[PDB]
């Protein structure tokens, strides 16, 4: 298939493996999650514009909006973590081992 | 129903204007005689090609030419 | 061009159907120059 | 929380799951999962302590990752099929990504690592919602895509879930982690019979929801979150020890109880398809689940652990908690096996 | 079953509430002329 | 070379993701995701998605990454080898992908990909006096009633959810 | 399994052809067992709230019995319907495909040789 | 559980965006409208198990419309052979493929 | 699969309408009025055959009837038409509303010297009927035969023989 | 294409002026300066209210993104449904603003 889809899928996998390998910050995790969403937006958009499927042109906007609301919720969770420990470090979130 | 209205117009005229304009926007298109013409103008706008019909022999309402009498007209739009 | 190639049907449809298929951009402008390609494939998008 | 806001948020959780159940477009499937997650996050942060925020953060990260993999599976389906019907998928890569995403949502092993944490971090009512209501929407999507699910993947996820949920509960004393590893084992049992007979998948889901709702309702009615506080129940309410006894013996699947009903039916559908090793090893692995159920029954019903003196004060007060549907759920989770051919209503 | 790895684990609190583990001070200096020390809370 | 321009943007797009997926700091990672959003917007714009690309600017970049950078600047108090090694690893894997799919005009990582410029897959007609993508987004109010209801309800509930969980009571 | 059958007429608990079936009797032993489950739910509801088990709230016990018999009657109707649909589809498929279901020639034991295994 | 509320109540919540061949605004066809209509009219009602093996030709034509893999493979082959013959000097392109022909209309 | 069947380059030769888009747009209403019949025969054939190769000759008739349209402008009213399409041609959107007096002179000159009446608002967007002699295509999509459906349900619904037959349950 | 040329020209002129503004007075040899804020060294205290107004911006910006195709959506032939859904989206943005009001979310940055 087309050549641009290779790069958009590879971008989704790069943002996947960034989201699946945390370093320290939860904000960097949320950025990798939104990179995954952005690559999904681009890939859906290039397909729907290519196929001239008219009714799905409203589809990526929807894919934006919900997920950005999702991002808002994630930011709020991070802030609550930051209001407990002072930092958004993922190693502070280890109390549920016992 | 009248003292409360003068009270909220004395205290909060921004919000009274807000709810009043919103109420007009809700109820007024159902009371307008020209809401029908919005629909009629949006369906009178020819974005697509008028794909003609095969003349089977019995279609008295479909014209053979644009300048024929039968067919949909737009006298109402030119006159209003 | 495709004379030396073994097992090549010239003008072979890639579709099983015999219905007319709308010609793709690379089908039409594949053998032409890059200026004609760009003017036909990004001309309206890049027009100002 | 404002009770009106609690009602609207629980109706939004239910609305998300129902939108997953009734929709014919994959975008509305993804929207129902997003609405479900977005609305269930305040249910987990109901008490506002750092364990609830940690649990909600872990839950958000796992469900968000699964939602992104779900949308990538949907988008690859749109690549290779040009449409959006919620039916079989038209690419094994999209099928693998959707099966992984739904395994992450269900918390099936090896994507199980959030389930005993999050259930520990949240109250008993929100843990009840997470272990009963949050299974319904991904099992519906797995119900509708089973002509495309890889057999080796779904059975690998099933046996890995059953074994890890068996061994995980043996080391626990916290009741919520026990119910979470019980969840992982039972989801393994549900997905092991999915490609053979999905009516038995629905049967196992319904009997599991009934038994889990009974055990969480007993834990809420007795206000016990640990084994050793559940062992004070005989000196406070002796009927509740009988109820946790019969319900834990049901959840292990001992006949003549109704929790013997699903797994037996699952074996009844896996030997028709010439699989003998797999349901036998599954049934032998479920003895671990029954072992830590027996540990809880020895702590609670069949012995009497020592109590404290202040228990004598609680003798003067009856339970004012609304024990909603607890006799109904207790009867249904124990005495339903003579009505086993009722399962045809799920066909 | 406590092992060497899981030996530092204590049981969780009974109400499942962990203990919570300030306000800003500003020096609006001499840069009439007045020095101000603010304790702000937002 | 200019016939490959969207492909070229996509390469930069992948490079931008190796910017923030390697996670240098959430603020440089925010900057890398902003640059990635701009070049992915350019990819969208060069197929004819004008409105969707301006949604990438106005709503993803100007709407959401503003809030990411805003929240991030209220943390991570102002003043690696794993980041640099991860960045050069992702860059070398991407340039090996470029080298293979340009030397062969075909590659297969998971799916088979052509190596021609992505102009070849387009349509050779006109859409008349409308953008088809604009009319498909305009159909959200005429054909997308259930989609509008569930999206607006999810946004209202999202307002309620953020106000419940950020209160602590 | 039968999900394509109940897909042209969806979300119907009891279809119209279910009215061709004999309904379960009111003295159905399955229905009497469901009424016994209602009585057990009434006794457990008195026990968990520390009421006298057999005496307290006879109206509540009778509503438990009535509700379980009421739900279980329709559940038994749908059960009998789904097994009727199962057998109808089976017999129609055996009738429409004779080449997959031939009549096996049944041989009497005068021809049928069985190997004798002596127990000694 | 696919509780088909939309067919039960007769409402249309999401069937309209489901396929490319549905009713579109301003009657805009998809690029693979005809192939998808033929694949759907082939595979309608006969079930998925029969639809995989009996409607394979329409589905392969529709997938090759969607992703254009055989078409781009053929264009790869023709362009590669042309570039090889230009490198060997045994071929010259015509004036209408060099841009010297004063285009048609 | 098969070999695509393309018409030859001789089959595509026709005398083109080599005028610019402002010339065409300035003459558009009278062109739709006068050249109605071969245009609608062509477009009916084009939406019925769904194949341009099957629509060539009618298309040539379009390209034959447009020229006879413009020659009859060139023989009689070349100068008001020239002034009018020049005024149309100045505008970057080619507005009709900027050019009403040159339009009025061209319409006057055509109505006096050729009797052509400019169509009113609404007429050119009408759906007309077309009398043809070519046959209606019985299979324009070139589709093969559909698969036979599954056999339906028929007959009365009998009860299940000896009940559920689930291991020991007699009902 | 002309847009990309114009963006490159604007970005190049901006980068040139920034380079001149950062490097034209570096040529002078003025003096080395030793040089040894309202908060001294206290860490930045987090404001919940700035985060809430940014999230309220984000959610209302998503609702705006839904509202943006209305000048195109007014051209439809299903105008009763279009008007109903337009008024419903603006009404749900108003209900979001009202709930943000009544639970004191718009307070001390009102
Ligand atoms: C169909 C599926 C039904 C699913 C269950 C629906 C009800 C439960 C869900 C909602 C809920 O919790 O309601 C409370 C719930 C009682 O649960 P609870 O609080 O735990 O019970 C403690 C005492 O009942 C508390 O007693 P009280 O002192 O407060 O007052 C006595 C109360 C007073 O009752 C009333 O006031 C009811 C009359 C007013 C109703 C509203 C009118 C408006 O009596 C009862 O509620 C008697 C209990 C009746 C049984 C409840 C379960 C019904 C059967 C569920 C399905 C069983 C299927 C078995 C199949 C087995 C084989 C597969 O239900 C009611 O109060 C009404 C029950 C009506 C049953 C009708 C059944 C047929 C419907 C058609
Ligand atoms: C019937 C079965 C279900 C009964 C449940 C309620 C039992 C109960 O409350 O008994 C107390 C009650 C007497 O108590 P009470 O003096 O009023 O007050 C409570 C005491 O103060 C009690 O004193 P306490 O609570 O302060 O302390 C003593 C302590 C003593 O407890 C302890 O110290 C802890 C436990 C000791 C070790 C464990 C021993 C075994 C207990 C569990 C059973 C396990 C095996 C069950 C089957 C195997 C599967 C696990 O707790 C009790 O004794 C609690 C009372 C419950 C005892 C019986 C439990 C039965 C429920 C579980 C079995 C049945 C359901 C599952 C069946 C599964 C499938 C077969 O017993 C009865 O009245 C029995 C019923 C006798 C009359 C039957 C009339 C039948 C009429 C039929 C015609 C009308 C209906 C028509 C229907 C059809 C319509 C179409
Ligand atoms: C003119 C219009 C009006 C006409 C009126 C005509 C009738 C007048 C009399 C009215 C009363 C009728 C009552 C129902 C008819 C008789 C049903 C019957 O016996 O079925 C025989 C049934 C099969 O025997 P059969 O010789 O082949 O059939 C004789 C008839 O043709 C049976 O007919 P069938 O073959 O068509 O039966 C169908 C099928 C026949 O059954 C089968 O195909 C075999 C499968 C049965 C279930 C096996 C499940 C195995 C795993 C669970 C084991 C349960 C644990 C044991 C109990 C734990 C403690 C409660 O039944 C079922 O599948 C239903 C499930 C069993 C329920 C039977 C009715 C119970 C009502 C009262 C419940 C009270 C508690 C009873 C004990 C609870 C457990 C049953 O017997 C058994 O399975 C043995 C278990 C005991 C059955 C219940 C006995 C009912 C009477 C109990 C009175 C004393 C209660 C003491 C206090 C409570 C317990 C502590
Ligand atoms: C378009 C917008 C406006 C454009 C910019 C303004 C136009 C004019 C720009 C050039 C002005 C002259 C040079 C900069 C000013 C120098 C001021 C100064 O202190 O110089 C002393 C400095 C240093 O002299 P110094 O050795 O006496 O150093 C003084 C400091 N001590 C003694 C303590 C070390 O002079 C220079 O650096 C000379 C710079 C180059 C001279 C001009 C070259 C041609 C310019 C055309
Ligand atoms: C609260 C929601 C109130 C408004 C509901 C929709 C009102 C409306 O105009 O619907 C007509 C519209 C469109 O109907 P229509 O009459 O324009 O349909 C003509 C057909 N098309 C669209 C092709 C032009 O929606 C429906 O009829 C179905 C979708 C909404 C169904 C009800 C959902 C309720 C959800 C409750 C939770
Ligand atoms: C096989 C699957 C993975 C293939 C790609 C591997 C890329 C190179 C990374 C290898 C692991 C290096 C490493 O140490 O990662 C750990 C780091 C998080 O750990 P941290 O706390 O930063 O450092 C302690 C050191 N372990 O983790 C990271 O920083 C990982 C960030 C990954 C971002 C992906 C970028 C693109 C990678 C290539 C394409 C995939
Ligand atoms: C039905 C049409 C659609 C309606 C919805 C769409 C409206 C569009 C505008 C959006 C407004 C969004 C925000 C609304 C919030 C309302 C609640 C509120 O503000 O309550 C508090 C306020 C007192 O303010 P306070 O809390 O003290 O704040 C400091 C300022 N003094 O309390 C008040 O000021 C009281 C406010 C309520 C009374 C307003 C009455 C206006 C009446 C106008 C005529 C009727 C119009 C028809 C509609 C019915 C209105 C009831
Ligand atoms: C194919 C299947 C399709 C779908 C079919 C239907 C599936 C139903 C799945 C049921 C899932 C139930 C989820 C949990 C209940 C949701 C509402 C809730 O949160 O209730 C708990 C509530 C909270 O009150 P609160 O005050 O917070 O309690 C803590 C102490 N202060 O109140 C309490 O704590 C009160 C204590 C008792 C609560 C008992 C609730 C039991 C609900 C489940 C009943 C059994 C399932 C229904 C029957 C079988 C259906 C399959
Ligand atoms: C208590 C049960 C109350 C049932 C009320 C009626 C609900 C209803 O009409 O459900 C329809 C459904 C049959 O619809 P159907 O399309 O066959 O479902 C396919 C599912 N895979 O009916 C059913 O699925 C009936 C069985 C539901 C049992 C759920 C609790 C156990």
């Amino acid at each position: 298939m087309s050549l641009v889809y290779m790069n958009i899928m590879m971008a989704f996998t790069v943002s996947l493996t960034g989201l699946l390998m945390y370093r320290s910050h939860l904000m960097s995790s949320l950025l990798c999650l939104e990179g995954m969403m952005l690559s999904l937006f681009i890939l859906a958009t290039l397909m729907i514009l290519n196929s001239h499927f008219t009714l799905a042109s409203m589809m990526p906007i929807i894919l934006l909006v919900f997920a950005a609301c999702e991002a808002a919720l994630g930011l709020s969770l991070l802030v609550m973590v930051s209001n407990t420990y002072g930092t958004d470090y993922v190693q502070n979130l280890n109390l549920l081992q016992c | 129903v009248a003292a409360f209205l003068k009270n909220v117009w004395a205290k909060e005229p921004v919000l009274v204007a807000s709810f009043a304009i919103a109420g007009l926007a809700v109820i007024l298109p159902t009371l307008s005689p020209y809401t029908k013409y919005s629909l009629m103008i949006n369906r009178a706008t020819p974005y697509n090609y008028p794909v003609p019909l095969r003349d089977d022999g019995n279609m008295p309402d479909v014209p053979s030419h644009p300048q024929d009498p039968q067919g949909p007209s737009l006298e109402w739009l030119k006159r209003l | 061009i495709m004379k030396d190639v073994p097992g090549w049907k010239v003008g072979e449809s890639v579709f099983h159907t015999t219905r007319w298929v709308t010609p793709m951009m690379g089908e039409l402008y594949g053998l032409r120059t890059g200026e004609e390609i760009l003017s036909s494939t990004y001309g309206f998008i890049w027009y100002t | 929380m404002n009770p009106i806001i609690l009602i609207i948020i629980l109706m939004t959780v239910m609305l998300g799951t129902i939108i997953v159940m009734i929709s014919t477009h994959w975008l509305l499937i993804w929207i129902g999962f997003e609405m479900n997650m977005l609305a269930i996050i305040p249910i987990m942060m109901k008490k506002h302590n750092p364990r609830a925020t940690e649990a909600s953060t872990k839950y958000f990260l796992t469900q968000s990752t699964a939602s992104m993999l779900l949308m990538m599976a949907i988008i690859i389906n749109l690549m290779f099929s040009g449409q959006w019907t919620v039916m079989k998928l038209f690419n094994p890569m999209a099928s693998m990504l959707m099966t992984m995403a739904l395994a992450m949502k269900l918390g099936m092993a090896p994507f199980h690592f959030w389930v005993p944490e999050v259930t520990q971090g949240i109250p008993l009512s929100s843990g009840l919602i997470l272990l009963t209501w949050q299974k319904l929407a991904p099992m519906s999507v797995l119900y509708q895509i089973l002509p495309s699910i890889n057999l080796d993947l779904i059975l690998t996820l099933s046996i890995l879930s059953i074994t890890i949920g068996g061994w995980g509960g043996l080391n626990q004393t916290q009741l919520r982690k026990i119910m979470a590893y019980s969840s992982i084992a039972h989801m393994g049992w549900m997905t092991a019979v999915l490609l053979y007979n999905p009516t038995m998948t629905l049967l196992n889901l319904i009997i599991y929801i009934i038994m889990t709702s009974t055990m969480f309702t007993l834990f809420m009615a007795n206000s016990t979150t640990t084994t050793l506080s559940l062992s004070h129940t005989w000196n406070k309410a002796p009927i509740m020890t009988i109820l946790v006894l019969i319900t834990l013996l049901s959840m292990g699947g001992l006949p003549p109880l109704s929790g013997f009903m699903p797994k037996w039916m699952i074996i009844q559908e896996m030997t028709k398809n010439d699989s003998i090793i797999l349901p036998t090893l599954m049934a032998i692995t479920a003895l671990l689940n029954l072992y830590f159920y027996m540990r809880l029954t020895y702590s609670t019903a069949l012995t009497m652990f020592p109590s404290t003196n202040n228990m004598k004060m609680k003798w003067q007060f009856p339970t004012t908690k609304r024990m909603t549907l607890l006799p109904t759920m207790t009867v249904l989770s124990t005495m339903l096996l003579p009505l086993t051919p009722i399962l045809s209503i799920l066909e | 079953y406590p092992t060497k790895e899981t030996a530092h684990w204590k049981p969780p609190p009974w109400n499942d509430v962990d203990p919570p583990k300030s306000n800003l001070t500003l020096n609006f200096g001499p840069q009439g002329v007045l020095r101000l020390v603010m304790e702000l809370s937002g | 070379m200019m016939t490959y321009i969207v492909f070229i943007l996509s390469i930069i797009f992948v490079m931008g993701f190796v910017g923030f997926s390697s996670k240098p700091s959430p603020i440089y990672g925010g900057l890398g995701l902003i640059v990635s959003g701009g070049v992915g917007c350019g990819i969208v714009l060069n197929f004819g998605g004008s409105f969707l690309g301006l949604m990438v600017f106005l709503i993803y970049l100007g709407g959401m990454m503003v809030v990411f950078g805003y929240t991030t600047a209220m943390a991570t108090e102002q003043y690696n080898k794993v980041v640099l090694g991860t960045f050069i690893t992702g860059l070398l894997m991407e340039f090996l992908m470029v080298y293979y799919v340009l030397k062969d005009k075909e590659v297969e990582i998971v799916f088979k990909f052509n190596g021609m410029g992505d102009w070849v897959i387009y349509d050779t007609g006109d859409s008349g006096f409308f953008s088809e993508e604009a009319m498909g987004i305009a159909a959200l109010y005429s054909y997308g009633t259930w989609l509008v209801i569930v999206t607006g309800w999810s946004l209202l509930i999202g307002v309620v959810v953020i106000m419940e969980i950020t209160r602590g009571n | 399994m039968m999900t394509g059958r109940q897909a042209r007429a969806p979300l119907q608990f009891l279809p119209d052809e279910a009215r061709s079936l004999p309904p379960p009797k009111l003295t159905d032993p399955r229905l009497a067992y469901i009424g016994f489950l209602g009585y057990c739910s009434g006794l457990i509801d008195n026990a968990i709230r520390r009421r006298p088990v057999l005496s307290a709230g006879l109206h509540r016990q009778f509503l438990y019995i009535t509700s379980f018999v009421f739900v279980g009657y329709y559940l038994l109707k749908r059960q009998d319907y789904m097994y009727a649909v199962r057998d109808h589809d089976m017999f129609s498929y055996i009738k429409s495909h004779p080449e997959d279901f031939p009549e096996k020639d049944k041989k009497t034991y005068r021809e049928v040789f069985e190997e004798f295994h002596p127990v000694r | 559980p696919f509780f088909d509320v939309q067919k039960k109540l007769g409402v249309d919540l999401d069937h309209w965006m489901t396929i490319q061949s549905a009713e579109q605004p301003h009657r805009i066809p998809a690029r693979c409208h005809a192939f998808e209509k033929e694949w759907i009219e082939c595979a309608h009602g006969i079930g998925s198990i029969r639809a995989e093996k009996e409607c394979k030709i329409e589905f392969e034509d529709f997938r090759e419309c969607l992703l254009r893999q055989k078409t781009m493979k053929r264009l790869n082959a023709i362009k590669r052979q042309r570039d090889k013959l230009i490198k060997e000097g045994k071929y010259t392109p015509p004036p209408h493929h060099s841009g010297q022909e004063d285009l048609r209309p | 699969p098969g070999i695509v069947e393309l018409p030859s380059l001789e089959d595509l030769k026709v005398q083109e309408v080599k005028v610019s888009s402002s010339v065409l747009k300035a003459a558009a209403h009278h062109y739709g009025a006068q050249c109605d019949k071969p245009n609608k025969e062509f477009m009916l054939c084009r939406w019925e055959e769904k194949d341009p190769r099957r629509c060539l000759e009618e298309g040539k008739l379009v390209n034959q009837c447009a020229l006879e349209f413009f020659r009859q402008i060139k023989r009689h009213c070349a100068e008001p038409f020239t002034e009018y399409w020049t005024c149309i041609d100045y505008s970057g959107l080619q507005l009709f509303r900027r050019c009403r007096k040159e339009q009025a002179q061209f319409d006057k000159c055509v109505l006096d010297k050729l009797g052509w009446v400019r169509p009113d608002l609404g007429e050119l967007s009408k759906v007309t009927k077309v009398k043809t002699d070519r046959p209606l295509p019985e299979n324009p999509y070139h589709s093969r035969a559909r698969p036979e459906p599954n056999p339906e349900v028929e007959g009365d619904l009998k009860p299940a023989r000896h009940g559920s037959r689930l291991f020991f349950w007699t009902m | 294409m002309n847009l990309m040329i114009t963006l490159l020209t604007n970005f190049t002129l901006a980068t040139l002026l920034v380079t001149i503004a950062f490097w034209l007075p570096q040529l002078n040899v003025y003096s080395e300066k030793t040089s040894p804020d309202p908060m001294g060294s206290a860490r930045l205290p987090f404001s919940m209210k700035f985060f809430l107004v940014a999230i309220t911006f984000l959610l209302f910006d998503l609702e705006i993104a839904l509202l943006l195709p209305l000048p195109w959506a007014s051209q439809t032939t299903n105008l009763n449904t279009m008007l109903t859904m337009a008024l419903l989206l603006i009404f749900l943005l108003a209900v979001s603003l009202a709930y943000e009001w009544t639970q004191k979310g718009l307070e001390w940055t009102e």
